[PDB]
RNA sequence: UUACCGAAUCUUUGAACGCAAACGGCGCAUGGGAGAAAUCCCCGUGCAUGCCAUAUUUCUCAGUGUCG
RNA sequence: GCUCUGUGAGGCGAGCUUCACUUAUCGAAUGAAGAGACCAAUGGGUUUCGCGUAGUCUGCGGGCUAUGCACCGUCUCUGAACCAAC
RNA sequence: UAAAACAUAGGUUUGUGAUGCAUCCAAGUGGUGUAUGUCGCAAACUGAUUUCUGCCCAGUGCUCUGUGAAGAGGUUCACCGGCGC
């Protein structure tokens, strides 16, 4: 609903803009490891309960 | 504007109520701890601190303490470059001074944080056969050697100007404490009751 | 003379008892950057109201303040909305003697 | 075995009264110097239900006796009491209904109430609606006055003791049949969490000593000692008979 | 010798006039917190013993602690496993009064 | 750029301590700032409790404690 | 049971209980809100600290027991209300 | 397993005058009934009303009525200290 302490919705903020595609040139570096995010989340699946 | 004060008429002015006000817990405890003592049996060794040197003999005597300062800190360096008759005062210096017997009058306070510190200090002196006495206040003492308290002073001698001045109250002195001392060694103290109930009792003996 | 059942305490007299910019907001750290989406495009030219993401902690007539001194224009209003990012987001209107328009192009925009 | 309930009501969680509609306690008026050398008029202001108690609750509101403030005072009351009734607490107060006068200058068989067991303790004995206790003695070369309090049950006080004059208010209450088990739902609802009982034959082995076995029936009888530990001291406790009288 | 006075009276504790001076004392001492400051120890030739000088610094308090054996703090007083193990009122605190004091 | 280390920087918190707290809340005092027809607004610093020391130009006091 | 636990007056028996006492302790009430006295002692002793009597004691200064003086000690069937007129 | 059980009102009985009764807590100038005060509280049994609850108290339960002596001493012997009825 609407409410929300900032603080939670500083770390809903946190967890939104850290959904994200690894960047395409990150794979590209010497050495690279990475490919997709590890860390991607869905709302529909992983809960962020706050 | 005359007011009546009778129950349940005019708000009486704010009388004092300090015999009934709640005090802080120290006020309470030393008013408590000096009703309990009284009436309590004290024994004969801590009432003779009860008893007590005359004042008028008291007064004579912190005088003649008060002739014999010991120096200064800004004269004892002053002096030392190359001392000046003075009480002892001390409790370690003035229990030599009685077992030595060089000490001719002492004066064990009335009051002591712990009485333990000076309470066999009569029995001491009663047995080297020095005279003493016990006076009001370890700050009288006090302000007679500078200190702001003493618990005993010693008068282990005194220039020839004060010879007899000393000795009058060392008789003075010992006529109340070291002569009697069959008698101090005897009374045990206390057990007075509260006027509260010593009136009580004046009564139910008015009414018997 | 006490005249209260209980005893309360007296008064007492009582004795009255690095960085070289110690005040590290400012006007650089409240307003960020100009917001150019076109939401924020329509206000410009429509409602003369410039639109920034601006500090967080700022609070708007902070942001006032920080409009008057960056960009030398006066804000009628300031009411500003925290992103669901977690940036803040002012609309600044100007006033209607400050253009919106011609102090967005002015700004590089 | 398992926590018996009536162990488990000295935790006082569940089982605490209720009253937050209280009105707070019923008591007398503090004992003071007017009380001890007078009298204080209070008028009665109004008769309150406090929920969970039988007997209406006053509101005399004597005037302060050392400052310029009234103080409105809450005490059970007797029956007879109407609002802006004046009460008068004190020694050498008249003696009528309501009004709160030392015990030994209450006439000998006189009925009392709201009666004072410790001097100055704020009014204790007799407080249940329709109770009384009345005076059977005094004795005033010792200045302790006898009573008979309301269950039959003499009882020595100091006639400085304070007692109001008259039988409590609500008095019968009890004389009216509940019938609904709704109805005893409403009377506890204001009092605590005391019911329903189960009887402790239709528990559990462990749940109360009662409890347990096939046909439900105590084992052992139900007269338990005095000295049984909490938790066994269920049943008819330290009786010294049983059977209907 | 002062100290040498001040060490035998207090070898007589049970001495009537010690037994009054403590029994005041006790009564005193109850109404007061279990930890109570004091400028000066009540015994200062004990106090000196055991270190303490009358200078800055040193401070003496009188920590209350009451007396008797531990009771056990296992709940409702049942106690769990073997019967050696039982036993609520009876054992003892392994541990000085005067070390539950300071 | 790398490596190291002295100078700093070190946001909100946290023992967390000015008061709170699913509140990016609210103070009092101190100085600053912007500003403005002062009010508002931002900022810095102090402000928890306990205890020890001290009042160094020796703070202000309380007690039907002891005396004088 | 001991201890907490003091104090006086008894009696009994070879420290036990009655009886009062009150400072421990306990309970209660209270916003610790008015206790006792002055009405006077088988009471007190530092501004009252002191005298006088008999008995005894003396570190010759006074003590102590009894005792009486003094002195401590002395005054009289719902109203409104405060913020004082030595 | 929704009953026939539990509850229930009604009935009785027990404790109990606050120093209380029941009762929580390791512990306390701690806690619950109790903001209460016998028309109350706590404990039990029975189970509306109408009607009746006979006989048995034997069992069981409940209730009620340190000081001497010996010894060198450790010690030992002796005397006083809630039950039974
Ligand atoms: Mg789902
Ligand atoms: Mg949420
Ligand atoms: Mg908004
Ligand atoms: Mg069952
Ligand atoms: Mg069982
Ligand atoms: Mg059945
Ligand atoms: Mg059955
Ligand atoms: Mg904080
Ligand atoms: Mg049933
Ligand atoms: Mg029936
Ligand atoms: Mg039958």
């Amino acid at each position: 609903g609407r409410f929300k302490p900032l603080a939670i919705k500083k770390k809903y903020a946190k967890k939104l803009k850290q959904n994200r595609p690894v960047p395409y040139w990150i794979r590209l570096r010497t050495g690279n490891r990475i490919k997709w995010n590890e860390k991607r989340r869905h709302w529909r699946r992983t809960k962020l309960h706050y | 504007r005359p007011k009546n004060f009778g129950i349940g008429h005019d708000v009486p002015y704010a009388r004092d109520l300090s015999r009934f006000m709640r005090w802080p817990t120290f006020v309470t405890m030393q008013r408590k701890k000096r009703v309990l003592q009284r009436r309590l049996k004290v024994p004969p060794a801590l009432h003779q601190f009860t008893k007590v040197l005359d004042r008028s003999s008291r007064n004579e005597l912190l005088k003649l303490v008060k002739k014999y300062p010991s120096e200064t800190r800004r004269a004892r360096r002053q002096r030392l470059f190359d001392a000046p008759l003075s009480v002892v005062t001390g409790l370690q210096e003035v229990t030599r001074t009685i077992e030595k017997k060089t000490a001719r009058l002492v004066m064990i306070a009335n009051n002591v944080d712990p009485i333990e510190l000076v309470l066999w200090m009569p029995t001491l002196c009663r047995a080297n056969k020095v005279p003493y006495a016990i006076v009001k206040d370890k700050a009288r003492l006090g302000d007679a050697v500078g200190r702001k308290t003493a618990t005993c002073v010693a008068i282990t001698d005194v220039n020839a100007e004060d010879e007899a001045a000393l000795k009058n109250l060392i008789r003075s002195v010992n006529a109340r404490f070291l002569a009697r001392s069959d008698v101090i060694r005897r009374q045990w103290g206390g057990l007075q009751l509260s006027l509260r109930s010593r009136a009580e009792l004046r009564k139910k003996r008015a009414r018997n | 003379a006490y005249t209260r059942p209980q005893f309360r305490r007296p008064h007492t007299y009582r004795r009255p008892s690095m960085s070289a910019i110690s005040n590290k907001w400012d006007a650089f750290r409240v307003i960020r950057y100009p917001l150019t989406t076109d939401k924020a495009m329509k206000k410009i030219e429509e409602n003369n109201t410039l639109t920034f993401i601006v500090d967080s902690n700022a609070n708007k007539t902070e942001i006032k303040k920080a409009m008057r001194k960056l960009y030398q224009v006066k804000a009628v209003k300031v009411n500003t909305l925290i992103r669901p990012d977690g940036l803040k987001k002012a609309y600044i209107r100007l006033s209607a003697s400050y253009d919106a328009l011609e102090t967005a192009n002015k700004m590089g925009l | 075995g398992k926590t018996v309930l009536t162990c488990r009501k000295g935790n006082g969680s569940i089982y605490q009264v209720h009253g937050h509609k209280r009105l707070g306690p019923a008591k007398l008026r503090i004992l003071d110097y007017a009380e001890r050398h007078g009298f204080m008029r209070g008028v009665v202001k109004t008769i309150e239900h406090e929920p969970g108690r039988g007997a209406p609750l006053a509101r005399v509101e004597f005037r302060h006796p050392y400052k310029y403030r009234r103080v409105k005072e809450l005490m059970v009351a007797p029956e007879g009491m109407f609002t802006g009734q004046s009460v008068l607490c004190g020694v050498k107060a008249p003696l009528a209904i309501g009004n709160v006068l030392p015990l030994g200058q209450i006439t000998e068989g006189c009925i009392v109430c709201n009666v004072e067991a410790k001097v100055g303790d704020r009014g204790t004995i007799a407080r249940a609606s329709g109770d009384y206790c009345i005076i059977i003695s005094h004795n005033h070369e010792t200045g302790r006055t006898r009573l008979k309090l309301p269950s039959g049950q003499k009882k020595t006080v100091p006639s400085n003791c304070r007692a109001m004059i008259g039988i409590i208010a609500g008095g019968g209450r009890i004389e009216k049949p509940v019938l609904k088990a709704g109805n005893s739902f409403y009377r506890f609802r204001g009092k605590r969490n005391c019911w329903p009982k189960v009887r402790g034959v239709a528990r559990n082995p462990v749940e109360h000593p009662h409890g347990g076995g096939n046909h439900q029936h105590i084992g052992h009888p139900s007269t338990v000692s005095r000295h049984a530990p909490p938790g066994q001291k269920v049943g008819l406790i330290a009786a010294r008979r049983t059977g209907r009288i | 010798g002062a100290f040498m006075y001040l060490n035998e009276l207090w070898k007589k504790k049970s001495s009537d006039v010690m037994r009054f001076i403590q029994r005041v004392r006790a009564w005193e001492f109850r109404h007061q917190h279990t930890v109570v400051r004091l400028r000066r120890p009540t015994r200062p030739e004990k106090a000196r013993m055991l270190g303490y000088k009358t200078k800055q610094g040193f401070s003496v308090f009188r920590v209350r602690v009451r007396r008797g054996g531990r009771k056990r703090p296992v709940h409702k007083g049942i106690t769990y496993g073997k019967p050696k193990t039982s036993g609520v009122l009876g054992v003892k605190l392994n541990k000085n009064s005067r070390a539950i004091a300071e």
